[PDB]
């Protein structure tokens, strides 16, 4: 996240860490105790079973009891096409389902094909890098961004941070947007750089596949 | 054992999961070459015709120096030369 502010600690308990040999390479969401929720650019072609969820974190640079480490046990995709990043979207199963807690909770999501407006407000978070050429975060970030559809596709969720330069990078993949409480959106990519202040961000459109998703975490 | 950070930018869009390749001891740019137009594959669905049919595509390693080399995806003349992967900070690979 550039031009974000530190989070406080578990504010936003849903969110995970998806990583891959001991550093973080995108976000994900907690949506069932076994199941969470990321980009399917991040799963696509990597080695699955080296991959550990982690639940209840916050600072990824310290030792955190409050986490909860799981593997994944299978991936579900729903018409994923890599050429345009089209249904940018994986539901994980866990090897195992985790304890809800003070810092491990799951998210709210919308209803079947529920789109949102220019300007409503949401607030976008990740443990990606702080500047362009940066180095990863380590203290979860989050940003306030609105909803805009210039330079959008219907199939996307896209947002912009009016009058300055800021947004998601690298390592944000796969995290959360949160609109008025519930996750509208799965972090997917920019156009133009990280921060361009050009074009907005964009986010896999979470309420189009809703269905889908309760179809599989029940 | 040195980590080398990458993006992939395909017709302007940049996927945002932060990605390394892993390699002191020199390699031929042909190793790294292998690799990218793999990953650009593999991540992106870029074939050898949507390399060819780019206006450019290219990918430029920024070195610990400052210094920034951009090699051709089309024509690497450097394919059999040599360079220490441990000089590269980062690579920037860009196809549109
Ligand atoms: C779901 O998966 C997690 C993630 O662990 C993965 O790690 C690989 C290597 C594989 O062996 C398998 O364990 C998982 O795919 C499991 O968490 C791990 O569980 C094991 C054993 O329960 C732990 O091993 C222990 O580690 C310490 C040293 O760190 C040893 O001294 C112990 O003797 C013991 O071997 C390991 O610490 C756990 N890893 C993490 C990151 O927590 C989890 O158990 C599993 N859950 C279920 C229900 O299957
Ligand atoms: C930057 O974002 C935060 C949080 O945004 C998230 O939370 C909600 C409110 C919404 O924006 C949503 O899309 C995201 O889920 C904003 O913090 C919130 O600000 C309001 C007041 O401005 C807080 O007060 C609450 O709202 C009503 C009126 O709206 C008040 O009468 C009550 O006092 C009530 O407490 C609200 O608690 C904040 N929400 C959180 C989670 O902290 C923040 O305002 C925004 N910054 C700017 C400049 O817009």
């Amino acid at each position: 996240i550039v031009g974000g502010r530190r989070a406080r600690p578990h504010a936003w308990p849903f969110m995970v860490s998806l990583q891959l040999r001991g550093g973080h390479f995108c976000g994900a969401t907690l949506i069932a105790p076994n199941f969470v929720m990321s980009a399917a650019h991040c799963v696509a072609n990597v080695n699955v079973r080296a991959v550990r969820v982690v639940l209840g974190a916050h600072n990824l640079s310290r030792r955190e009891p409050t986490r909860q480490v799981f593997a994944v046990q299978r991936i579900f995709e729903n018409g994923y096409d890599p050429v345009n990043l089209l249904n940018d979207i994986v539901i994980l199963q866990l090897n195992g389902s985790a304890t809800i807690n003070a810092n491990v909770q799951v998210a709210q999501l919308p209803a079947q094909g529920r789109r949102l407006g220019n300007g409503v407000q949401c607030l976008a978070m990740g443990w990606g890098l702080l500047g362009r050429n940066r180095g990863i975060a380590s203290v979860l970030q989050e940003l306030n961004v609105t909803v805009v559809t210039s330079l959008c596709r219907r199939s996307n969720v896209c947002t912009l941070v009016r009058g300055r330069q800021a947004g998601v990078c690298f390592g944000d993949s796969g995290s959360p947007l949160v609109c008025n409480g519930l996750i509208h959106g799965i972090a997917s990519f920019v156009r133009g750089g990280c921060a361009s202040g050009l074009y907005p961000d964009a986010f896999a459109p979470v309420a189009q596949f809703v269905n889908w998703i309760d179809s599989i975490i029940q | 054992k040195h980590t080398v950070p990458y993006t992939i930018s395909v017709d302007g869009i940049t996927a945002l999961h932060r990605t390394y390749f892993v390699f002191n001891k020199k390699v031929l740019y042909q190793e790294i070459d292998s690799k990218v137009k793999n990953e650009l594959a593999s991540q992106r669905g870029v074939t050898t015709e949507k390399i060819n049919n780019a206006q450019t595509a290219t990918y430029t390693l920024t070195l610990n120096d400052g210094n920034k080399k951009v090699v051709n995806l089309k024509k690497n003349d450097d394919a059999k030369n040599s360079i220490d992967p441990s000089t590269i900070k980062q690579i920037q690979i860009v196809v549109k």
